[PDB]
């Protein structure tokens, strides 16, 4: 259902208190890989199916030989991955350095499988990937409605919106570029696009007397940007990334050796190299650490350590509000009563049991999926109506009825 | 209970504008004087002698004027070296 | 003989430090037992040096029975009498508890004995204590004075002396209901006086220089305990009538747990809250910023109060000045292997790298006497007597 | 029952007084012995029954030989533990000087006796003292509450909140280092731990253009605090105690020295050595001398003679407001309109019997106890919605029936 | 032997810049290994000597199978040994696993003989390692002093100062406990105490009557940091520490937990356990690329690559001002001008040869040190040079 303050409360008070919400100085959205199932996307749990269902015989050697999976997990399909790689990048370093060329090469193979079945639930369009005018399609839709909301809600002088995501898909920008709004991500730059972090504090302003523009970040990278040296990150486009590196990849039997940059791992910092995931998480602690500040959250689910350890500390500021979407609240609820249960659901229970009224979780199955998320958001008012003469009149005119 | 200082303060500044230093005082000080570890000092009255501590140095003043903004005093400075 | 930072000084710098001294934004005053010896009274020697004299069929017991006091110390009259009285209190307790019917006669007449000699000295006057306008006469006359000054060389907005004695006579009230000035003590009320620990806090003003304060250590002649548990103040002309003519003119003591002086019923949980309030307050004036203190009459004699002045010359805005008039002999003694605590605590800090202490000596010229004269006059105060010749003209009109 | 001014109340007013007092500059909350028994405490009543059931020897001569308690006073449970523990000091201080050294056996091994019984009866768990996170069991969530609750009614500009209680036990500190809450009692460090009375002057601040704090006086001590006689207070953990101090005061069965500072005597002047005690009294009274206080007690049963002497001090200033809690108010009510009564109830019922709107108790068994207590305390509203605009359409409603 | 730009300077054209610099917006310091060397520490390779002296059996093992080291380096003492730890420790979960009982021993066996020697060395105290007060003791003189002149030299309106630093001993510690002074370290509790990497953000303020705190940052760890249950890290003091698991560790033999300790970087692959080390140095960066920023340098051997790149990036920004000592620039400048010397001379040769005035370089062998260092940086004025405090202490403790 809806809770609040670790207590019940109703459909009409929630449907007010978002209203309430959104009238503040800071606004913000952190989404996930679920709000990406409407147009083409995937989940985890979908990814081991065809990572069982097209590679079979190294299978038996992960739960042979190695031993780092069990039959249970396997049949029943509760397997992590982004677990599992961290352990497939352990057995291979121990081999390299006391040179066995037999483990090499039956642990390069792995890893490349694992980063193509991750490769092919990005695109959300299989072949149409490289086209034009990809936001016009009827499933772009609801990410067009949030924007839009999201945008027309600001008085003057208040600051522009912020967006947070993890998956590596393009559904925020085909839906900005078909509406006309331009969206900053650090890059700049059409010929060389190159990363440059002071980009993040400008802002467009008009001649004489146009101000719908947005921040995106994305925290664990994308499918078109790429590295070349320790100091430099480039982006392209998209018809030109299927060309050059997406389309081997996909189709060739070649060992991954670092065309694009992504971190699915678990341990994102044994990356001894990386640059942009530290001015992102730096923004997003600077943004959630200020007064008058709302987030809402949608498609995650409460997997990782770095977020759920940023979450707990900004809710000792007595000006900070969040919403969360999360259907399966009752089996959660269920499970760890009698002892059992993993930390997914752990971590969220915790918040459904507090004391402070700034938090609010929400359930219920599909009815705390992404469409509904954006028909709670409220359209404003233009002409806003003081309206005393209008409760007066029919006021008076109840009782002749 | 770091020492960081072993003498008492008189006030905090509150402005300048040129080379006239214009200082707020505290509560209870009334009769022109101060004390410390050697003895007793007159802080109040103009053509006397002032510090302020800035950092590593110690900026020097002479007083000029002296007024109202239980009230609330003023003074005004003129600075002449460091120490 | 007169040491300021370990070394010496000569009269006029000295005058001219007192004054800056006095116009600092907290001023107090620490007097003792040998201030009131100019006025009828009695210092703590000669107390002993009569007790031993008139009662030395009990001198025995004290020393081979019950071990309340040493030979070398009653030889040389050198016995703190406030712990005596209160050791003794504390033993006839446990006797009265257990039943024992010796030990509980043989206190009653020790007790009787000892407030019986500190009273008789406590009243500066003596059939004349139950009377009126006391203060008028020739003896509370430097009294008056220290009073003047201390109030008229404040300035508006500055705040009221502060007064701490350790004796239990009325030389201070009487001398002050005849100047015109009224002093803040803790107990409020005329017809069921108590004690309010709070008005300390308060102060005067008008609506169309009035007032001071005073903290007595150690008690004094006027509270009492009843059958009630609570203290109560009196006046003199009460008290000589109900528990005064009967201790010096009779042999009466069944009331011990009755008497608020010298320091001696202290394990009542009733009585000890009046005691531990004053030191408690002590110990906070005494640690301010810029603060100022004189001691006269008082023998370091008391290891409290050495250990709480000792403790606050760490801040470097509190000044002490002491009067000493035994300070040559006190030098000799502990030159070569000798002397008593209250010697060597003195010449310990008469040796230091410190101006905030300053130590005067001279006899004659370290009594209370001559501390007045030490402290000035305002220019524009008035003296001469010029509303005398006024009031008798007024008297013959019969 | 409800009586302010020594008139009668009712419910949906009081509820309606808490609410406004709650909105006030200064808040207090002074606590006892009984706000801690739904946590594994005890009471002074069962600690005689304790002492009576163990140690029957010494009882004899307790009240044949030296005519220190009564048949029926014992028999009936009424007997008072803090005047005979400063009766037992009296009787030693006289033998050590008359030099009985038999006499001067008896009254240490009945102290040692009298000291290891109220030792074992603030260890709320008993053997996992010295274990870690106690704080997140279930009898420790109305001591979570009270917590959230005060830090919650709180305004921006308005200061922070302070706790004063009389216990020894470590209930508020386990129930706080759980939230995640910094409390202040005027210690610093960890490898060597000082006490120094400036740092109850001390707040937060953000380091840009965490802040929950409060503070805590403990006014007779703890069991985590020794001293060494060098005038220096030091503090130490839950299990370097237990290990070092602790164990050996309960089962090896020795003497007692000075280990640890604790007041359980009737005079606390009598230790001329404390000065720690001399600072938490000089802050109580400096905060309710201030204008725009409140204060609430609980589980404090009135027999401190220098407690309620400042109380009725501070009712003499138009601008301070107290509650009281006392279940058992109409057997006092009855023993004093009979001439008899002890000092506590002489006490509550002439505060009771007043005639100022500044002083209200709160009877009725059950009714007035802890977990009551914290359920009539309010949560806040955020938004405040004035709702005169809903007036006018809700007004109607009643009309159509 | 000093050098700005490539040309010489004197020591009052040195001592006249060192001020300049210390009155800047952002300061501060990176020290090493060799600072705690006038207390009772040691070097890396006064490590591995004595390692090598008493494990000469271990030694083939770790050649000759394994390939976890080698020989030219071997024998002219120049192996890290903290990036040896990390690998034993890869070594061992990868055997649990595959369940190879014949490797499991053989690499307890190893562990429990490196840090029993790397413990042994970080005491600074020997048994006098759990008691209290250990800051007065006169090793620990010029910690003190270093504190007290970054402190009082900061104005109103001026952020406070941090201290990097790579090793995991507790002197810092102990001297500021000594002055009353308090530093943040990412912890708070007593009864449990938890890292909370948000609080790194806070500060002080006084109400009515305040800035005498400081930042410190530990690279590598700590030996009263340790780890119980899956998802949180606790410290400790050590007294507690030293009762708990420090003493097996130096007196019994075959002693070896598993995963529980912090210290030196060396269970770097879990993801409760890294969390921990990757937030020092974010930090790190984030402080070395504000504007107007200074950093002294003192017992750093410049033997690590991420470090000297950082450094190196962040000399693009013209704000940014840095101070080195090294006291080989002869024995190395030769050694590296002939044919070639080792990657820490190269490195640190390379900065010599530049047309930096905001680069500077320090030798001269015992010229060089911490005890000297701690001397060139400016003492206050009013700061008192005098102790009329203990005096007074003696009679207050004498009267009786
Ligand atoms: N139509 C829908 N609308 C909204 N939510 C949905 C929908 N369908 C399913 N869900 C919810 O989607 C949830 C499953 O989302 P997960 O597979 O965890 O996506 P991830 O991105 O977290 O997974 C990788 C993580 O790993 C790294 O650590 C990163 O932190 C990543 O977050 C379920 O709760 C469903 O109820
Ligand atoms: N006319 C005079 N003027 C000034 N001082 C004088 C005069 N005559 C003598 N003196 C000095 O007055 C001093 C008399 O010292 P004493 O009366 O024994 O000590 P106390 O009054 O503190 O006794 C009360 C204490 O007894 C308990 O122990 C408590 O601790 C109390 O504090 C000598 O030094 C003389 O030089
Ligand atoms: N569950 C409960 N909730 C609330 N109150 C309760 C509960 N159970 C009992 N009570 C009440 O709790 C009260 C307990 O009264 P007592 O134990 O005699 O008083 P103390 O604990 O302060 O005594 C110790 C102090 O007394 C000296 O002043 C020293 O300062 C000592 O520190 C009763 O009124 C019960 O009605
Ligand atoms: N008294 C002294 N004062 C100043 N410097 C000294 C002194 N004594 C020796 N030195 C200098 O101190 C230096 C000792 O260098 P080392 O202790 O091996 O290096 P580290 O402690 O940084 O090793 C840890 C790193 O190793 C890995 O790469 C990790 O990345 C770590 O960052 C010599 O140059 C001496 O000249």
């Amino acid at each position: 259902s809806i809770y609040q303050g670790g207590n019940k409360l109703n459909e009409d008070d929630f449907r007010s208190h978002v209203y309430s919400l959104c009238q503040l100085d800071n606004v913000g959205v952190l989404l996930g890989a679920g709000a990406s199932v409407g147009c083409g996307g995937k989940t985890m749990k979908d990814v081991w199916k065809s990572f069982k269902q097209n590679y079979p015989e190294l299978l038996g050697a992960l739960i042979d030989k190695y031993l780092l999976v069990s039959q249970i997990d396997s049949d029943n399909n509760l397997v992590n991955v982004e677990l599992l790689i961290d352990e497939a990048t352990k057995f291979l370093s121990v081999a390299k350095t006391r040179r066995c060329e037999d483990e090499e090469e039956e642990f390069r193979k792995i890893l490349s499988s694992l980063y193509k079945e991750v490769t092919k639930a990005a695109l959300l369009t299989g072949e149409q990937f490289r086209e034009k005018n990809q936001g016009k399609k009827d499933a772009f839709k609801y990410h067009k409605e949030l924007i839009s909301k999201l945008i027309s809600n600001r008085q003057p002088g208040q600051s522009a919106p912020a967006i947070f995501t993890t998956n590596y898909d393009l559904a925020l920008e085909w839906a900005a570029e078909d509406l006309g709004i331009q969206l900053f991500n650090g890059f700049s730059g059409l010929h060389t696009r190159q990363f440059y972090p002071q980009n993040f504090d400008l802002a467009f302003r008009n001649v004489n007397a146009g101000h719908y523009h947005a921040y995106l970040y994305k925290l664990h990278g994308s499918l078109t940007w790429y590295q070349n040296d320790s100091l430099t990150v480039n982006e392209v486009s998209a018809s030109q990334a299927y060309d050059e590196y997406i389309n081997d990849i996909i189709n060739k039997d070649d060992f991954y050796r670092g065309q694009h940059l992504i971190y699915p791992g678990a341990n994102k910092y044994s990356h001894t190299i990386g640059f942009v995931y530290g001015e992102m998480f730096r923004r997003f602690g600077e943004f959630i650490s200020k007064p008058q500040t709302a987030l809402f959250i949608n498609g995650f689910g409460f997997g990782d350590y770095h977020i759920n350890r940023i979450i707990l500390g900004a809710l000792l500021n007595p000006s900070f509000h969040v919403v969360i979407y999360y259907p399966e609240l009752k089996e959660a609820i269920t499970k760890v009563s009698k002892g059992g249960g993993s930390e997914a659901e752990k971590a969220i229970v915790t918040l459904k049991n507090m004391a402070f009224n700034q938090v609010t979780v929400v359930g219920g199955g599909s009815k705390a999926y992404f469409n509904s998320f954006v028909e709670h958001l409220p359209y404003p008012v233009l002409f806003p109506r003081d309206n005393i003469v209008d409760e007066l009149v029919e006021a008076i005119a109840n009782l002749s009825k | 209970l770091f020492k960081l200082t072993e003498i008492s303060a008189i006030g905090y500044v509150v402005g300048l504008e040129g080379e006239r230093i214009r200082i707020n005082l505290h509560e209870g000080l009334q009769g022109r004087l101060a004390s410390h570890r050697k003895g007793v000092s007159s802080v109040t009255q103009p053509g006397d002698l002032i510090g302020f501590d800035a950092g590593n140095i110690l900026v020097v003043a002479r007083v000029t004027d002296m007024a109202f903004v239980i009230p609330l005093r003023q003074i005004i400075a003129y600075a002449i070296g460091f120490v």
